[PDB]
């Protein structure tokens, strides 16, 4: 039968997919049945239909009461308990949950979704620790069904990696060095206001914000080939959501832009259709608001200098289409139940 | 009272919870 | 001898407050000498020296170790305890606390500064129960030296009481409306997030977002004929930092723009210097940043209709001018400390 | 027989009037059949296409080559040429010309498309000198079909005039003052740079930027009875479209908000159905993107003082609602064609 | 004596520019006689005086009548002809035009300037054609006294070229790929618009805007061992001034990340002391307003993968460090007339 | 009545003639 989800911070990301599974619901083996969150059930229900990014929920009725949240008659169950030990996961017969709060990324946080009764936990960000890592179109058929705690990586890994992979097979990466210019997200302060990170601690709308990202050593737990021969950054920019990933690889095999644009538009239309699309438009980052592949190559700004030196640029919707993935690597799991 | 009001009271500075009259 | 200040909160109030004293100093009657707040003294020095409004601090050097924030020499004792009771004052001689983090703005709350040992608070944000409020301006020469807590107002009743003030003595508020067009605050989610209030709940940087207010309101706690007379609203715009003040007044006797715009330019030139600045130019927002006075007319907006219902529109530096008032009403406090 | 429509101007409001009629074909008396732009048919084709705003079209596709733009097969010639007495009107037997450019708004102007061929034309904006101008809910029903030259008046008007109609005849308007809060548009600079009004050189996406306006007494054309009743200004802030009017007026039967919203709400089931949209929900600006009505009141936000000071808040997509209206004076243009 | 110099177009650089040249005035070889731009002299001292991004001109006083800007007591003859070849130039006595309006970069364009009575032409910006190009601390010193028409390149080109010529020295630049995270500017649309570049049409603080840059193409030109060798993109995002320079590099030499902060570092101490500026600090965008350095690296960023592949990242303040470097030019040719 | 008044004059189109009444 379904597998019975709970989402565990309804964020940006939890939100997000929910919508997504909302929209995919007539076939999937997932059936959302619980919500945990900082919020009360009226207050999600409200940002759920209402938002600023997404517009408003157009395809089901979106109400509330004091327990459940409502979506086209579906009745999801509601709490309010920042500790995940309490949560009521056996009573409520909860399979799988969706770890989007940030903040349980390392196996003993997560693993207080277990204790509580989950039986599997998915975190929507790369985990801390020793946490099987996917992402879909690169290695989610590796998956082990025994595993109960595994990681999607995060929404820059879901975008380079496809590219890396395709790279890789037809040219040979040595070494890559990339840069994110990435939208502003959540953990950043909208005025100036302590942070761990000095420069997130900055006005996140009036400032590029240069600021570490683990995407590029994480692209090589997913292609272990790759391990160790990629670097990079991002740059947060007062853009709310869409991303654009810059990547410079070392390649074995001297090319050219019209070829290495060739041999991504014959993966985006076979090995990674769905994951990588391939445009030729001259296109915005408003105009990749909700698209649903995790990569869009901007081919007009591929260049290659040398033979061996390689520039790659691809969009992505850090909160869709990386939602997007989420719930494919969920229906994986659910597919592949053990 | 729901958790998220107990919530905001016993974390008044919190970002869910910050109320400036402006 | 100096009045001892400790800075509850190092925010963007506590900070502008900081740098307004410290670009004051010479002549002050206060020194500040101990900082609260919930981030450490390495950090809250960054900020205080990296203002993404205010820019570079450049009058003095300012660094930190792990007990102090020092402003060219000049220590400043660094502590981090959200709960009042447990501060440090007794101990540091604290006499007037500047109560900056936007949560102790009721009696029982800011009274827990004067159990630690402090002997007055100033709240730099209205006061809720029976805390005696201030307009540095309008009302403050009434302050009682026995009080041991006070309200400094928002920032926007400070700029609407002193316009208010001198319309009511030319021609006799009956009523009034207000709407402020209000930049940004820390109390709006960067995207659409969790929020006690579905409003503040939204995107901050991406949104026009109305908020109730009280400041109209209180503008009555410092014009007490003007009491039950004032109501407005806030919109929150798209700016992170200067607002502005659109006042509909309905008067006793009639009157025409120009006399309205000349009433307030003689208050300015005379009762109201340094508090009300009036201006015939045809600036914008950005241009207001940094400006010491409480209410700057936009004269060229001045509009009556039918002789008893006038259009007033003022700006505001909600950040800066506001600090103002507070080291105003501080070194006030100072001058008549019994 | 359809009314042959040009569109003047394939700016923000033609290129939102044609996406308005392209989606309302089906029910509609007009054919567009020409667009006169100073751009080329391709830019324009992927202008259309590709909206920052409305997203991509797509209901159908939407082609181009040297003559033509193609809309799901159908045919639109292209022109570009700045004087419109040399367009092809005539040639094209167009009917209808709706002028879009911003520029002939006077009579002497706008009769330069008669003189090109032109029956009629419907300017979208006000009108300059003794121009009838029409709000559609307001008084649309008093055009003459023997008028050759029509205002749609501005998007501001057509927000407030409705709410004041309701008010007037509920209370009696005897003056009222307006500001909107009004997103940016297209006659402010991205930096600051060379202009006639000195506030609209200012940088737009960085500022609050105060502008005069006619909009609040142009009402006075549509409620004749409140010529020289009403005044405002508008504040300019950082978001692209959405923008709010803050109306307060001076009314002759005493009041109270429950009351003032009841009538709204009343006239926006019966009579102002499809015009005024009464909501009693905490939304922002973003959430109003794509609204068909031409006010939305934000209920909440009603205040009185003193049973005759009334303040009243109402949304309006300032792009697609108002272009929805001038569609709408179009389609009863073409009704009444004689 | 002093060289005569007159601004054709008084934009963002010509503006900037006027006040680098106000602040450094007591120590030039420079008299700024005269400007022609599209407006006129009071809505040009309005705008010199009130910049959204420099703040109010402090240093001396601004007003202007029907003929003349006045700064500080210095009398700028005005005039407004957009053909320069009707300039009077002769009648001025002006010896050097500084060629900021963007549309005269070739040496037809910037001749008519020569025609119309100038000596020499500077032009703010890349030429078109056989120009002359230098970047201040690059190739300046080669600078041929008989020439008349001589370009600053762009601000990217002054932001990186010092950087890779510090590399190439030290290491050997092979290849060489850049991407600047640049503010938008003027030549972009403000809300979606005709524009001769798809993407630049595209509503400018909405929006990540790929464009192309002859910025890396133009290194080649200052540094003449490395054309062909190096290209590159840009992408202008939401932030109005203020740029970042990703530069990723093929080397001959193997080194590592510390090395190469070593050896930029010791050019920014000595050989480039004034031109680059190294940086360990965690920073952000808004604090590099109004830096004077041609560019920054934020050492912090800087990475390197094996011993070939080098990243490295540098600030800019586009209109303000460009602006520098346009006096400086102008400095040079003066002090090198003929 | 300036040269800049007559370039709007002759170019209200111009970005820097446009008045929207909005
Ligand atoms: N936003 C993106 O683009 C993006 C993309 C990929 C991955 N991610 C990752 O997804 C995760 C969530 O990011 P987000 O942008 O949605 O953040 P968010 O702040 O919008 O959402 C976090 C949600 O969790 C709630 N929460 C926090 N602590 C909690 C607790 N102890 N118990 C219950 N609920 C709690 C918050 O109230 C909020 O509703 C992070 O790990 C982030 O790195 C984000
Ligand atoms: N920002 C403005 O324009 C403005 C103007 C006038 C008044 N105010 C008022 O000033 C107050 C602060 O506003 P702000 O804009 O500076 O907000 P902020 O969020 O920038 O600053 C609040 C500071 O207090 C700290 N803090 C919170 N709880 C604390 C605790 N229990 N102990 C110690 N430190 C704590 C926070 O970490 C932060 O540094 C609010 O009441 C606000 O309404 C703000
Ligand atoms: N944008 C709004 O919210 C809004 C709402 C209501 C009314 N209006 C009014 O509509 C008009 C257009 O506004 P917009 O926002 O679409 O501006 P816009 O600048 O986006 O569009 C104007 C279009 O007309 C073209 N144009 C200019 N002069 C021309 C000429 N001589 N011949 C042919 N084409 C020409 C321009 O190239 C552009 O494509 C203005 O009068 C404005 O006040 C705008
Ligand atoms: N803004 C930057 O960051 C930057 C940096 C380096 C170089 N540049 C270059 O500098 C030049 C100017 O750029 P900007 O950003 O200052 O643009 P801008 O549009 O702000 O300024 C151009 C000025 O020239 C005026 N002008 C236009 N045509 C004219 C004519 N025929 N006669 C007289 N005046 C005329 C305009 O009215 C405006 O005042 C461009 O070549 C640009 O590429 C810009
Ligand atoms: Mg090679
Ligand atoms: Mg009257
Ligand atoms: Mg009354
Ligand atoms: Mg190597």
């Amino acid at each position: 039968s379904m597998v019975r989800v709970a989402i565990n911070g309804f964020g940006r990301i939890g939100r997000n997919f929910m919508r997504c599974w909302l929209q995919r619901k007539a076939n999937s083996k997932l059936e959302i049945v619980g919500i945990n969150d900082t919020s009360d059930p009226r207050t999600n229900a409200h940002l759920l239909k209402y938002d600023s990014m997404l517009g408003i929920f157009q395809d089901a009725e979106i109400t509330a009461d004091d327990d459940c949240i409502y979506a086209g008659g579906h009745a999801v169950k509601c709490v309010s308990d920042r500790n995940p030990e309490n949560l009521p996961w056996s009573a409520w017969g909860i399979d799988l949950v969706i770890e989007a709060t940030g903040v349980f990324t390392s196996r003993e946080g997560a693993s207080k979704h277990l204790s509580a009764g989950a039986k599997k936990v998915l975190i929507t960000a790369p985990g801390k620790g020793n946490i099987p890592t996917y992402v879909v179109g690169v290695n989610h058929h590796t998956y082990d069904p025994s595993e109960d705690i595994v990681s999607n990586a995060s929404c820059t890994t879901n975008c380079l990696a496809p590219i890396v992979k395709v790279l890789h097979e037809a040219f040979g990466i040595q070494q890559g060095m990339m840069t994110t210019t990435h939208s502003y997200t959540g953990d950043q302060r909208l005025l100036d206001a302590s942070h761990r990170d000095l420069r997130r601690a900055r006005a996140a709308a009036m400032n590029i914000v240069p600021t570490s990202t683990g995407a590029a050593k994480a692209v090589g737990l997913v292609i272990p080939e790759l391990q160790g021969k990629l670097n990079g950054i991002a740059l947060r920019v007062p853009t709310p959501n869409v991303s654009v990933v810059d990547f410079v690889a070392q390649v074995e095999k001297p090319t050219i832009a019209e070829q290495v644009n060739q041999v991504i538009k014959e993966a985006s239309e076979t090995t990674m259709k769905g994951i990588i699309h391939y445009s030729e438009l001259e296109l915005v980052s408003s105009d990749y608001r909700g698209h649903n592949a995790s990569s869009i190559l901007d081919a007009s700004l591929t260049m290659v200098l040398g033979g061996n030196l390689v520039k790659v640029v691809a969009w992505y919707d850090n909160e869709w289409g990386y939602s997007q993935r989420v719930l494919d690597l969920a229906e994986h799991m659910a597919a592949h139940w053990a | 009272k729901t958790s998220f009001q107990q919530y905001c009271d016993d974390n008044p500075d919190a970002a869910e919870c910050r109320i400036y009259d402006d």
